């Protein structure tokens, strides 16, 4: 038989070819990186505090439909914002796996897994800008100030881009002002010994992702921890 | 892409709402004001050949050090590709007036514009000087009408902002 | 991202043209028609919420194999997704409608959802199905033609901006096919 | 954010009352007047790049001891941190007297100003008389009294709208204080 | 500061690790390079008064348009504070010679330079003749020794790459 | 941060002078001993593993509260992070002694460690006994006077370097208890 | 060779007089005007083959009638001669921009070209329209300076003076 383009009449090449299994192999260390860096939340028998999904019954299945087209809007974007993604979370994560050679070479051939650790390195740490409450309106207007910079690519031209929306659905953006207002009490109300672990990777954090050797900005990361963990990579648009 | 109807819908999109009665309105406001911006826009389209020639020697009237040996007016074809950038400019203020705002600008001549003139030692203090002597050359109601002059000068001094 | 008056100047940009005189004339017959247009998108915003379980429903009632268990349109979690995504193919024809033109649908909605609809095991059959009873509804609420709803308006012509909008939901009709 | 437009609404959403026929004549007011309010922002935006630089080297002729070891604006990071906030705050203070009400800055620039400078060691009097020649500014363009800029105007008063963004740059000066 | 000594610091804290013989090594560097780069330190501060006068006017050689109103060389107390921006970068230069690195330049003279003298107007390429005069200008065996006239020499364009 | 080169720039700059002939015989004799200050680094980074049990275990000896139940030793995770904090506070100390200066300690260290210690209810009655303990722990291996393991190394008077490390262990054990 | 030093020194030993301050004044001139007529003539001495071979054809464009028997350019070295006579007065154009005045023209191109081309029926009104070609082909951003332009556009309607 022919092509498809002349005189046929169903698909053909249905076969497993080397980039879907290169899709195949980088799904998995997906699996198994996500599986790895939960395993620092749950570490004991019992779910922590902050591997919660909501707090009303319509809500907790509201957060996966909510990231299930959050994915989607990942795969949705253009072809020089996917090869912007590309190279920058393959440079956030030799920073991440920072003494290995056997880890920086895995990480530039897969590149679903550069998306899985530096995200997930981020929720290791606990150096996220959700989990961080500052003491006071001293580091909270330094706090406030840095993510306003980290939304200004939401909108890079000033027209808002598909990576900051968070409405997908009718009524879908109230549910997603109460998972992070729950979410912003239960890093308040979370333990003593967990929250200046955070403050003090946070700013071991910012020191080495961010400020790169600069005197004045490890000095603010030292100063507000919580203006730190709000710094994150610049391919996330929001 | 900065317009009236490309951030208005992009705002409904980040909250996943409809276009409410509050985004119908803003396109009503592009029949007024849209009169004005286009009426001045084939004004510029007709005459732009006399533009770049006669404003755009004055960037080596005012900064006449950049003929000189060493600096970014050495030769002919240096100099001719700085009245082809005039004219790039001319086109993008033409592009502004039909999109009812700043969006060709802001993608094709704003972002990354203070890079890359860094980096060929272009002088921008001599960019703004051919764009703020077609700033000041108005006559109001012989160019265009009296608001058109209003709408068209308000992107070239955007682009004194931009360059400065 | 795009729209009809964005379009004559990316039209314009390849050719390095000012936009001249013969290219102003559709846009002043867009301006012209702005008043037409915001009152044709103003009664498909009306009643969208029943438009579209007049839709997929109504494609239930034609087409009873996705309601069959283990079907598409069995579990009580996957005809609530099902109607997720018939809601929002409505609310990004809207968005044609403003922009006059359909640059921002193929980038926003229709990028990636032709090999996501296969990859998951939506039938794609009876999804064109589905955007066609709403394409039957938007010519009949801009055309005032609905059997149960007319509203109050300003009359005159309208079948120049029906097209329009019957040619945004077949190019959904033939790009997630 | 609050504007001039709903601040009606939630002076008489606390009351439960309805904003009828007692309070249209404030809000028509800011409809006739509103088209010297484009006039008036026009002004502001197309010299923005200017003020900063006329309000910062301005300071320098009065407050010589900030270039100093030891001042504010001595290390070159400093003196453009220094002229990155003059125009955060004369953004601002644009999208007020756009809004007409300066609740905007009162959520997204005032709220914590002023205990962040200190800690920081910015001194008061310094941003005091930044913002006292950029109300100077903001007077000057909004008559067109500008010794060596006039722009192209239609003739009446802005006195009023001259009144309000000087009610605006005091709002900024009292709450760093 | 970014320099020998704090670069390796930083490495092993962000290893988590002890400052081991790689780390060890690179302080090694700071015993046979610190002769030369030591030897070129008083030389410009002992001289500081001579290297800031005439090639602060080399700036004005090449550039005398300046001189006309509404540029920078204007007037006498704008001159006046003209000489103090290249004293303050030969300042920094002999700042970055007796750390080891490009620290004191990086931290102080070249981070936000890029946004002041654009709205400021002050022109990069006018800044970037005086630098580079003090560059070629310079002797070998005559100013400082063999090796510290390209140690110098190395951080003095350094600037010129950093201002273009 | 800063360090000892970094720190006669900072000295200079703190009256923008230059760094001449005055400055300077601090930082001649600095190359001059660096092969001494190398071998001291070289004598820290080889024992780290049991003057951290030295340290901790001497706190024992003289401590036996925190293995009573309640205190600080009774649990297995919180006696690794005793040892896992002993030891980041002696390798912030071999930076210091490689960097010339105790800079790194007053970020890094010393600031936020007081109001840590507070919410994890630590006794800083074991903070002092910790450090000073093994800051003789420290000299012994500077000055090659540790008594029960030797160590080759080049002849010369090294208390110079046994001073630099005193004066860094005293700054870590004053504010925290 | 008539330059400003050689005028106010032959008029200095004329009288039997010292160096003036009158004459100091003057060569003061010599340094200001020097960056406009050095640069024309930088430009014209990398450029000249492409300046002579317009201007040569453009005598022969306009006068076809000399290639007849007996006329000036008849054959191939009469042609050869005439682009010659045309890359001479060019290059002391070069020659007087250096001096600064009009002495290398009229002692080595001028002085007896009355009397050299009625004898030899070589014709002035194409000497003329040759050097009148180029008097209008430059083009004033373009080509040079803005002062650039004046010095050599000069030297060369002396030249279509002084033949006429
Ligand atoms: C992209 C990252 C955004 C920027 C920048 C921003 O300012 N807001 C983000 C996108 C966005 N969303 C709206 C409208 C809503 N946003 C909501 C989310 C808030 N609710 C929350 O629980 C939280 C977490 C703290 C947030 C931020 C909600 C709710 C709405 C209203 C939706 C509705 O009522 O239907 C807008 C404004 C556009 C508009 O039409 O309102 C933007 C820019
Ligand atoms: C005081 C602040 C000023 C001044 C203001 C006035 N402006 C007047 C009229 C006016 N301005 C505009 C353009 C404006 N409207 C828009 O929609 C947009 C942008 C999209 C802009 C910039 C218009 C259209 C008009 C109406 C009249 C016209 O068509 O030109 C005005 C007259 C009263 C009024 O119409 O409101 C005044 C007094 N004038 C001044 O002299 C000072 C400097
Ligand atoms: C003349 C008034 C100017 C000047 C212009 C020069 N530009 C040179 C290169 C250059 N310029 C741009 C920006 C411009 N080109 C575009 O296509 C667009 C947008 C549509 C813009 C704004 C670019 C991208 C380039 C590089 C490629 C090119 O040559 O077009 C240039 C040559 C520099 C070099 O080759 O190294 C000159 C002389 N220079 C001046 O002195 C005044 C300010
Ligand atoms: C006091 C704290 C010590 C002690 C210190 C001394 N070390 C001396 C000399 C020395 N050490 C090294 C090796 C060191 N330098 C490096 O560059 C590297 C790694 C890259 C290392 C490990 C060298 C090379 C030298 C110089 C002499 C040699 O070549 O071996 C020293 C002599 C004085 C001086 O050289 O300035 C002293 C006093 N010695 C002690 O006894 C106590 C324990
Ligand atoms: C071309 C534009 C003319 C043309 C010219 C011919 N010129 C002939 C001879 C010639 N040209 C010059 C002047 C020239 N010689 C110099 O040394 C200098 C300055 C340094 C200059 C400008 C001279 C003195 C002569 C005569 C001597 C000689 O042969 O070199 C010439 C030959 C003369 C003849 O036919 O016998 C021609 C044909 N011919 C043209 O058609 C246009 C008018
Ligand atoms: C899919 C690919 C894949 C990888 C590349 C690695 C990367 C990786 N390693 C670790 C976790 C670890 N990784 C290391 C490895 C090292 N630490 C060092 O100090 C050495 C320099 C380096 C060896 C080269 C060690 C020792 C741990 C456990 C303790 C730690 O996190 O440091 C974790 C977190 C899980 C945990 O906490 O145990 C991850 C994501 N794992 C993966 O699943
Ligand atoms: C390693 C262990 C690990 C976990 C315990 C979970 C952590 C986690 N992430 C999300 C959910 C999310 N988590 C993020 C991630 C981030 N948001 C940001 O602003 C930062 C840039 C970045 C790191 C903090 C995003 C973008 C979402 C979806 C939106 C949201 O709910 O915040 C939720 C749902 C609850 C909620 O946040 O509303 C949970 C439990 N994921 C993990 O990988
Ligand atoms: C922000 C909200 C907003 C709107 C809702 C519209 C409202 C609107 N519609 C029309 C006016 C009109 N609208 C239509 C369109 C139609 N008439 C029908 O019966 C069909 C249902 C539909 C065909 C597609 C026609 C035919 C006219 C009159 C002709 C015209 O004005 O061009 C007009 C002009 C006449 C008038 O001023 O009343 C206006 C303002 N514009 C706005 O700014
Ligand atoms: C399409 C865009 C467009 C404009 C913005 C104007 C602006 C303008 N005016 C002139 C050219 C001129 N413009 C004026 C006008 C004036 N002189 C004054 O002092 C008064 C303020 C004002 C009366 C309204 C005069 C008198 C000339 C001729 C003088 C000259 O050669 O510049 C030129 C040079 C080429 C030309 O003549 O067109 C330009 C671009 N004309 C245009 O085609
Ligand atoms: C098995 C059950 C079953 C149905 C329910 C209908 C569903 C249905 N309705 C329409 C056709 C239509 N459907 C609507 C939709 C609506 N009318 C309104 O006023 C509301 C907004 C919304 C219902 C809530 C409209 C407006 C038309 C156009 C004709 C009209 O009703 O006036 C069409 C396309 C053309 C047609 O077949 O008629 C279909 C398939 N058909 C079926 O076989
Ligand atoms: C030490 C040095 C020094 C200066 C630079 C000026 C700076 C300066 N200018 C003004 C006063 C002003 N400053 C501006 C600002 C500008 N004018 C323009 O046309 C441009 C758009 C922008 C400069 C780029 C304006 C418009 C006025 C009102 C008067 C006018 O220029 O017409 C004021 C307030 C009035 C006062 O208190 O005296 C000051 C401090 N004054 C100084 O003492
Ligand atoms: C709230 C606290 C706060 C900080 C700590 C900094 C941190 C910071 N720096 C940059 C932005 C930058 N940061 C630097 C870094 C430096 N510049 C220099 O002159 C030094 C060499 C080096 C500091 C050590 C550079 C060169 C940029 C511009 C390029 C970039 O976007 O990275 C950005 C992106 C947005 C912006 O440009 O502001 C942020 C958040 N900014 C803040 O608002
Ligand atoms: C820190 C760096 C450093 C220096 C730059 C010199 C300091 C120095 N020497 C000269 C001065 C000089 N420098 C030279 C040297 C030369 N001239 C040439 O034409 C040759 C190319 C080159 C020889 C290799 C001469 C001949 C003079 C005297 C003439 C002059 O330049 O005024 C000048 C400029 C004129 C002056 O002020 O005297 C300076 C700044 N010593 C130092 O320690
Ligand atoms: C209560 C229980 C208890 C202990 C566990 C030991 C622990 C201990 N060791 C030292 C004192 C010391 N401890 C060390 C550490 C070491 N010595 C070595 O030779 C090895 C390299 C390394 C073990 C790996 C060193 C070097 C000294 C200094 C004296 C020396 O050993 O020469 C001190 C300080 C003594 C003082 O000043 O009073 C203490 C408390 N002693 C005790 O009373």
């Amino acid at each position: 038989q022919t092509g498809l383009v002349n005189s046929k009449f169903s698909a053909r090449m249905a076969k497993k070819t080397a980039k879907q299994t290169k899709n195949k192999v980088d799904e998995y260390m997906a699996r198994s990186v996500q599986r790895q860096y939960k395993q620092a939340a749950v570490a004991t028998g019992v779910y922590g505090t902050q591997c919660t999904e909501g707090t009303v019954k319509g809500a907790a299945e509201a957060s996966r439909s909510a990231a299930l087209s959050r994915q989607f809007r990942i795969k949705q974007r253009s072809a020089f914002s996917k090869a912007h993604d590309l190279f920058e979370f393959r440079k956030h994560a030799i920073i991440a796996a920072a003494g290995c050679s056997y880890e920086e070479k895995m990480v530039t051939r897969f590149p679903k897994l550069a998306a899985a650790m530096v995200l997930g390195q981020t929720e290791m740490m606990r150096t996220c800008s959700r989990y961080v409450v500052p003491e006071s309106v001293e580091e909270e207007y330094m706090a406030a100030s840095v993510d306003k910079q980290m939304k200004r690519r939401g909108a890079p031209g000033g027209v808002y881009s598909l990576s900051c929306a968070e409405g997908v659905a009718k009524g879908q953006a109230e549910i997603a002002r109460v998972s992070a207002l729950g979410a912003a009490y239960r890093a308040a109300s979370k333990s003593a010994s967990a929250v200046t672990a955070e403050r003090y990777n946070s700013m071991a954090y910012g020191r080495v992702h961010f400020a790169h050797g600069c005197s004045y900005e490890e000095q603010q990361f030292n100063k507000y921890p919580a203006a730190a963990a709000a710094m994150r990579s610049d391919s996330y648009g929001y | 892409m900065k317009s009236v109807i490309t951030t208005v819908v992009s705002a409904a999109d980040a909250a996943g709402r409809f276009p409410s009665n509050s985004d119908l309105e803003s396109i009503q406001g592009n029949i007024q004001r849209s009169a004005a911006r286009l009426e001045a826009a084939e004004k510029l389209a007709g005459n732009h050949e006399a533009v770049v020639k006669e404003a755009g020697d004055a960037c080596f009237a005012k900064y006449a050090y950049l003929k000189n040996p060493g600096e970014a007016g050495e030769n002919q074809e240096k100099i001719n590709k700085c009245y082809r950038d005039v004219d790039h400019y001319m086109r993008l203020v033409n592009y502004c007036l039909v999109v009812g705002g700043t969006g060709p600008l802001d993608e094709w001549g704003i972002a990354g514009a203070r890079e890359v003139y860094r980096t060929l030692n272009l002088p921008t203090s001599a960019y703004v000087a051919s764009i703020a002597y077609t700033r000041d050359r108005l006559c109001v109601p012989r160019d265009m009408s009296a608001q058109a002059g209003v709408e068209f000068s308000a992107y070239l001094d955007y682009l004194i902002n931009a360059l400065s | 991202m795009l729209d009809a008056f964005s379009r004559v100047v990316v039209n314009s940009d390849a050719k390095a043209a000012y936009v001249g005189g013969s290219d102003l004339q559709a846009l002043k017959s867009f301006i012209a028609d702005g008043n037409k247009r915001l009152d044709a998108v103003n009664s498909i915003v009306s009643n969208a919420s029943c438009m579209v379980s007049d839709a997929v429903s109504g494609m239930i009632c034609e087409n009873p194999g996705l309601i069959s268990p283990g079907g598409n349109c069995y579990t009580n979690r996957r005809m609530a997704a099902c109607l997720r995504d018939g809601e929002i193919i409505l609310r990004y024809v809207s968005y044609a409608l403003l922009a006059g033109d359909a640059s921002v649908l193929e980038d926003r909605c229709l990028n990636g959802l032709k090999e996501t609809y296969i990859a998951l095991g939506v039938p794609t059959n009876s999804s064109i199905r589905a955007v066609s009873i709403m394409k039957a509804q938007a010519v009949a609420f801009i055309t005032n033609t609905a059997t149960e709803r007319k509203m109050s308006f300003a009359a005159g012509d309208c079948t120049s901006l029906a097209s329009e909008v019957a040619s945004y939901f077949d190019r959904v009709g033939a790009a997630i096919s």
